[PDB]
DNA sequence: TTTTTTTTATGTACTCGTAGTGTCTGC
DNA sequence: GCAGACACTACGAGTACATA
């Protein structure tokens, strides 16, 4: 019949059902209890990890008719109402599609007007960094001298391409990205909540492969109960990721250090198999090796930016003396550089990888 | 711009074939720069588009030579890069194209000329593609290069060459020296330097230029006995970078084949500067230094908005790196 | 300069400037370009206006005393100032110290003007044919292919449309590449084989320039310059070379199956249809059945429209598929009682035209196979 | 009934006549019999592997009469338009001809509109990598909580111009390049569907010659068959791709490093008679090489297609050094390099080969 | 186009075009048979025709007796074609019209029937200009386009093509011309002109034109125009700048036996006699190639070597192969660099340098 | 404190300001 | 009848960004 997407019927509806993220949710907490509320609050994170929940969530908790507390009842009719898409006084503006500032003003002197039904017109305005520049001056004009009625919340992915005086005048909530253990406690009781069986490996797996983020993994673990026959084993995730790997280098670098010949021909076939441009496989190998050969110089190379694979790169950059690295590095950038005349590209980033296979073992 | 005497011959040749009706509308100018690039194309223009009952020569009377000299033509398209640019763009050769389908407002023939086929990006030549192989009957096209090979392949088909033979060595110097007053051996330097081409060897001694390359012959012989190359960044970081650093090129040139005792010598005028640029320096370093300054050069030009300031400190920090004893020079690479 | 001295009654003044100041408008491209030029000869004032691609010259009779001189003033300003002044009132202008001062009754205005040597003049052409036309004939003659000609568009010189005068009759074509509308008509003179293209914004002054069943329009027709006389008002415009298709061959010549229907009901069933079109391809498709026309329209929300007519046909199916726009807009044009449809295949194009005269033709060209 | 292109008469019409993809064509078929629907899926892949016919044939599971079944019920009334492209309801969005944001808005506004006859307006999205960016940012809130009776089936080639926002909310298929085998099968039937007589060597070159896609394979069958008379030759296919079969570039690999120049010139010679492109020559040649240090390498390594010279390929396996195959293939290569300078494509080529003679390790020209 | 070659003499029937066998074969076979495709690329090197074969497969596909092998001639839909007053066809230059918004513009225009003829056939020559958006735009069309329509697709190389649009089409590969087809093809011209013309001369421009015709016709041209009218040896050998005496061997002689004062004094008298610099580095290499023949075998002689067979026999046996493979290196390496320096002459200069230093 | 700031050729969108056109009404 | 009143459509520019 009609089985909901686990990205939408699991959504939280409380502070409670929310995973991680507590230097937000206390902070929340703290303000709605006590009387400290600022006038916007802007929501930031990275890729799904629980900016709009959040934000939804404080909207409910602001417009409780038990009053404005940490904890929203749920039961009373407001709770109810804002649990589905329709109600009054919360106005989720989907600002991504209404960028213009001909459709912002419409919206933005509704301001005026009293709210309805709750103590606070509350406008959730999603996707925010998207508004064009007048629209921008539009709500920044709002924002000056907001009515003490209206509570703004603000969520986004890019805080930076917002204009900086819109937000000096927003509190700024960061969502941290979630942990792969949080990922894989949350991705087991929403499995056990529903009736799925699962091996632990393959939540271990999922929970890996998600980048720390709810949305990715909830949508893995449909994929994978899709092409798993309603159960969630170990060998149909891991063959569904195969199919889904994106990191041929790391581990193809790995391949050829350890100079296994086999893995490396299997991995050239499966980066075959995916349509690959080899030119980019290539520098971005090459740039791999300049990363391992920087972090022999100094730990702190090693940035934020490449923090999914850190442990694996740490251990390539432990392991292995500089001097093969800097050979590597050189026969890689010779093969690449005479690349586009070889016979085809698959076949001669092929010699390439055996060329520098060759070398010191073996 | 002004009338040389050796290129009357070429004119009238090109001129008794477009009279006929048998020139190719598509003509490709090798002259080198400082030739008669642009004087021929000038004159061929203004011969084509107007009236011409005098024959070969000007009928200034005429519209069309009114509008030539004053320069206002609408039926005359000169395709330039721009003052705040370098290269030719593709929009303005799309204009021009568009502007071709267009009948001429004076009801003769139309031209189009580019000032340097050279600068043009590969987008722009392209766009002329089309334009060049099948033109409206009333239009003939102009180009000028110093390097036809540099062009796009398939533009240089479509486009029939026509090459000018720079003068006799002798006949250069004559013409040269009657209205510029040099040393003959500063003259023919200057002369060889620019490829045997008049007006370029003119325009050394015309410009600046001639006073900045004997200020570089005096670094060079301040810097060479004592291996210090660099103090020449001063001498070479300038707006005619690439030309600075072809002299320096010839010099060593010069050095390297003194060296074999060859006969002759691209620089005259100095020949005790080349005499210790051969006797302080070895022949495999004087021609892996020759290398690098002749391939930094090309690095010059070809690249675009490059900082010039970092290419030529890093080529004399190596330059003073290769003569140090001990060190292994670069190879010639494909 | 001199002082003008120059009483001009309002009656005698607002129109004449009016059709002066018609072609002028918007910013212009540099100074000086957006004004007009007032000049005083023996008694006689005109009023010339430009786009240096256009002219406007307006002749009035002055019987105060005044002196021989030409000024300019900006358009604008005043056609602004002079209207608006109690009826019947004199405007008295008069140059000093490089300004226009103009007076009417107590009021008074000086505004800024620029040396009568600043006004651009246009080419000169002799020898232009002339004709001499009714006003509302070339007007309806026009107004049956205004709306023909493309705007703002590379091919050929689509923004304009062909006068084409052959043996003693004149035809007036446009088109688009998709659409294309012809009208001919005999003048009644004795007249060469010519073949010209008048731009759109030409064709709009023209439309601008008739006025009144009066005195008939003198026509001068060249190659590069156009000319056109109503009573005291000539107008100048500079003309477009090339030359469009071969109309002739536009037009089928095989128009084996007919359609007679009547124009408003027909109209009005084209206009219902195009609701629920699509916004950009609003086509429809025709099924022609015996004495019966079905029009069925689609778009992206479907909304099916369909809608069935009376006509006089006999024959086949044809399914001919088209735009709404252009059929619309024809006929709209039309104003007829009675209307033609003439159609060849299902990827021929189709003709339209007045059941009771062949005066206009149009022709459209389907949209889909 | 006439000739129409086979790249459009034989698009897969039913989840049983889609070659290959094993996964998806799986998983597809799994959640449809489960019911568990997703409302965005993204197949991504090389192509022509059949991404875009995979959504068609997803809609057609989704909006079939006889309810959401994995298999299409053969041609229903439903699946009719969707054969013929002229469906009411799925929406065929040729993203590249609609990238504007002005465009993807009058898409979101009436997403809400009931379906006029299916279940599902299903939204194919085709080469989404090329909407403009504000049109992602106005489609994001639309797929993350879509109303219930609508999909987006998004299809592309490289995922990875797609924000990653985009990529979170909706399921990612990925379709692998199809296998030499997989082609030469499908290939095979589809030349037996045409009563044309094939020869097996030309079905195996057809199927090496397309990068494991099946559109292009198909294009180059069609190309065959034009280049033939109605059928598909060994010669013909020689022929349309420039190749070398797998037995006169062996001989010239052989000969090369027996150092015997004479063969190598009378090969040369009789190439020359063949008529054929010497970049052509190069490129099979350093194929080969590689193919020498791979099984020197892997031990098996060797594909089917070439087991008819299998055996000497053991050979030169057994008899000559990796650093020497390395010094052939270098060499070689910096004749590849050379060569459309050289005065003669067949004297650049000479003169390439001579050079690997002069620098022959074990058998060098003497001095 | 009064007196313009390759503008006046465009094949105008498949049995006119030079070469081609294969693409010629595929093509009236397809014509012949019920094979039509609805996306043509022919890819090749400049002048070996590819706009030429477009149009013809154009006309031959809209003609009045039908889908033709061979175009009819004489008619007027393809007559219309030929002059350019089509309506069926429409020739883009896409290195003009690269902007996506005038592609939307042509994918707009696609579904409307054509005024005459069976197929509107849309002829994008360059297509590899276009810009990415316009191509992405083109695929969904390309992959299914009405039955009415027909794109043909002519590009200079198909790197630069996005890898869908290679899949969406039929790829036709003109290779390059011969020599002697070239040869055959000019003297074809020529006879058919009335123009005085010699085999020698022919035989130079045919090797001149590095296997692409138009650029031989464009050379034919130049001669004409220069000379006395007419295509002789000698006015050809002036203007093509090729050496035709012993100045090449000399030099290379000079340069083995590294005689630095007399193979710099032979590159002066060169100069002085000005013979073009990139058609002696080509002859370098020719004798350096016979060089290397003659080391397999003496009959490797080059015919008889003009007179001068002992010179480069007696070389044959003074140099060991490794020298002359390094001296053809380096000259080949000269000739890659010697667009790109300040002047041919001492980009020459430097090969010789360079060749020079190897203990020659 | 302190002043400090860069390649480009070409193409693709997006958003606002302002003109040009249509029409439709109570003028 | 007629501006005039929107009402709308188009165009320029300021700006952001992509690719190579
Ligand atoms: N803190 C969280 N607790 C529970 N589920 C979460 C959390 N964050 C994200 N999710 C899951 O991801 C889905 C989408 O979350 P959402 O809050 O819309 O992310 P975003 O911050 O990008 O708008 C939710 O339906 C929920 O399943
Ligand atoms: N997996 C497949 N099975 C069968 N045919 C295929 C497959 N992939 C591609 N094809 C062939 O290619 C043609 C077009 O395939 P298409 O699905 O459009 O590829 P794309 O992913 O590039 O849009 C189909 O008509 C079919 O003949
Ligand atoms: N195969 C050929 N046969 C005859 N003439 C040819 C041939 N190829 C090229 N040409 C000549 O070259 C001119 C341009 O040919 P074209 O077909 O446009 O080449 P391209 O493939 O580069 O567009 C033609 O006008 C014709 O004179
Ligand atoms: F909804 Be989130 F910002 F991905
Ligand atoms: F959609 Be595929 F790339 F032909
Ligand atoms: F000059 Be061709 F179209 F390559
Ligand atoms: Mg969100
Ligand atoms: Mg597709
Ligand atoms: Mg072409
Ligand atoms: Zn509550
Ligand atoms: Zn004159
Ligand atoms: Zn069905
Ligand atoms: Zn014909």
């Amino acid at each position: 019949m009609s089985y909901q997407v686990l990205a939408r019927k699991w959504r939280p509806q409380t502070f409670a059902d929310v995973v991680g993220q507590e230097h937000v949710l206390t902070a929340l907490a703290n303000g709605l209890s006590l009387g400290r509320i600022h006038h916007a609050y802007l929501f930031s994170g990275t890729r799904g990890v629980g900016k709009t929940s959040i934000a939804r969530l404080l909207a409910k908790g602001l417009n409780c008719e038990t009053g404005i507390t940490a904890t929203p009842c749920g039961v009373c009719d407001n709770c109810r109402e804002i649990e589905q898409g329709r109600f009054v006084d919360l106005i989720e503006i989907d600002a991504a599609s209404r960028t213009k500032v001909e459709d912002t003003r419409d919206l933005l002197d509704n301001v005026q007007y009293a709210p309805a039904r709750g103590r606070f017109k509350v406008y959730l305005i999603d996707e925010v960094h998207m508004l064009s520049r007048h629209s921008f001056n539009a709500l920044l004009k709002t924002l000056e001298e907001p009515p003490e009625h209206v509570k703004f919340l603000l969520a986004t992915t890019d805080p930076q391409k917002l204009p900086v005086t819109i937000l000096s005048r927003c509190l700024q909530f960061h969502l941290k990205a979630l942990d792969v253990e949080q990922i894989r406690h949350q991705l087991e009781h929403i499995l056990n909540e529903e009736h799925i069986a699962h091996e632990p490996r393959a939540l271990q797996l999922l929970a890996r492969a998600a980048e720390g983020s709810l949305r990715d993994a909830l949508s893995l673990t449909d994929q994978a109960i899709a092409s798993g026959d309603g159960q969630v084993s170990t060998q149909a995730v891991s063959a569904m990721l195969g199919t889904l790997d994106d990191d041929q280098a790391l581990s193809l670098v790995e391949a050829m250090v350890e100079a296994n010949g086999e893995r490396v021909m299997a991995l050239i076939n499966e980066a075959a198999a995916r349509g690959i441009e080899w030119e980019a496989l290539l520098v971005e190998m090459l740039g791999l090796l300049h990363r391992i050969a920087m972090v022999q110089l100094s730990p702190a190379a090693l940035g934020n930016d490449m923090a999914a694979i850190e442990l694996r790169m740490r251990e390539l950059a432990r392991t292995i003396p500089p001097t093969d690295i800097q050979l590597y590095y050189q026969t890689l950038l010779i093969g690449r550089k005479e690349l586009p005349y070889a016979p085809d590209r698959r076949m001669g980033v092929e010699m390439t990888l055996l060329r520098a296979l060759a070398f010191h073992p073996r | 711009m002004r009338w040389y005497p050796w290129l009357r011959p070429d004119f009238e040749k090109l001129v008794a074939s477009y009279q006929a009706g048998r020139g190719h509308h598509a003509l490709l100018i090798q002259a080198l720069p400082g030739m008669g690039d642009d004087a021929l194309i000038y004159a061929l223009s203004r011969y084509l588009l107007c009236q011409q009952p005098q024959g070969h020569k000007s009928c200034g009377h005429c519209r069309g030579c009114q509008l030539m000299q004053a320069g206002t033509h609408p039926d005359y398209y000169t395709l330039a890069p721009e003052k705040g640019k370098n290269t030719l763009g593709v929009d303005a050769v799309r204009e021009v194209t568009e502007k071709l389908n267009e009948h001429a407002r004076l009801g003769g023939a139309k031209v189009v000329w580019v000032t340097d086929a050279a600068l043009l990006t590969d987008a722009a030549a392209n766009a002329l593609l089309k334009t060049l192989e099948e033109p409206p009957a009333e239009t003939w096209f102009f180009l000028a290069t110093r390097e036809p090979e540099r062009l796009l392949a398939t533009l240089r088909s479509r486009c029939r060459l026509h090459y000018l033979a720079p003068p006799p060595e002798q006949y250069a110097v004559t013409w040269l020296s009657r209205e510029v007053t040099m040393s003959q051996d500063a003259l023919l330097a200057a002369l060889r330097l620019s490829a045997g081409s008049p007006g370029a060897a003119l325009a050394l001694f015309q410009g600046d230029n001639w006073q900045a390359r004997e200020t570089l012959c005096q670094a060079l012989a301040y810097s060479v006995p004592s291996g210090d190359w660099y103090s020449l960044l001063a001498a070479l970081n300038h707006e005619q970078a690439p030309a600075r650093l072809h002299w320096l090129a010839t010099l060593l040139m010069d050095a390297l084949k003194r060296h074999h005792g060859a006969a002759q010598v691209t620089n005259v005028d100095v020949p005790g500067l080349v005499a210790e640029l051969a006797n302080h320096l070895s022949p495999s370093r004087l021609q892996a230094i020759l290398g690098d300054v002749c391939h930094i050069r090309e690095q010059l030009m070809s690249v675009t908005g490059i900082n010039r300031e970092l290419l030529i400190t890093d080529l004399l920090l190596r330059i003073e790196h290769y003569l140090q004893p001990g060190v292994v020079l670069p190879v010639p690479h494909l | 300069g001199p002082h003008m001295k120059f009483t001009v009654e309002r009656e005698h003044l607002l129109k004449p400037l009016q059709q002066v100041s018609g072609p002028l408008g918007g910013r212009p491209t540099l100074p000086i370009l957006g004004n007009l030029l007032l000049q005083v000869a023996d008694g006689t004032l005109s009023l010339t206006g430009t786009d240096l691609e256009m002219e406007m010259v307006a002749r009035v009779a002055l019987v105060q005393p005044h002196e021989p001189g030409a000024t300019t003033v900006p358009a604008r300003k005043f056609f602004d100032i002079c209207r608006g002044l109690p009826e019947g009132a004199e405007i008295a202008v008069q140059l000093e110290g490089e300004r226009m001062l103009v007076r009417s009754g107590r009021s008074r205005f000086s505004l800024s003007t620029l040396p009568a040597a600043d006004f651009p003049n246009l080419d000169d052409w002799q020898s232009e044919v002339e004709f001499t036309l009714p006003q509302a004939t070339m007007k309806r003659l026009i107004e049956a292919t205004q709306f023909s000609m493309a705007h703002q568009d590379v091919r050929y010189y689509l923004n304009g449309m062909l006068f084409e005068t052959e043996g003693e009759e004149l035809r007036t074509v446009a088109t688009d590449g998709h659409r294309l509308a012809v009208c001919s008509m005999p003048i009644g003179q004795s007249l060469p084989s010519h073949s010209v293209i008048v731009p759109r914004k030409g064709v709009i002054e023209l439309m601008r320039m008739l006025d009144g069943g009066d005195n008939p329009l003198r026509v001068q027709i060249g190659s590069n310059n156009i000319r056109a006389h109503v009573g005291d008002f000539i107008f100048t415009s500079k003309l477009v070379d090339g030359r469009f298709p071969d109309y002739r061959r536009v037009l089928p010549k095989n128009p084996d199956k007919h359609l007679e229907a009547g124009c408003d009901l027909l109209k009005q069933a084209f206009a219902r249809a195009a609701i629920l079109s699509n916004e950009k391809f609003r086509g429809v498709r025709l099924y022609v059945s015996e004495n019966q026309l079905k029009i069925t329209a689609n778009n992206p929300e479907q909304e099916e429209a369909e809608e069935i007519l009376d006509v006089t046909y006999s024959g086949a199916e044809m399914e001919i598929g088209f735009n709404v726009s252009y059929v619309l807009d024809v006929l709209n044009a039309l104003k007829c009682e009675n209307v033609r449809m003439m159609l060849t295949d299902s990827v021929s194009s189709v003709q339209i035209e007045d059941a009771a005269s062949q005066s206009a033709a149009y022709v459209v060209m389907p949209m889909r196979l």
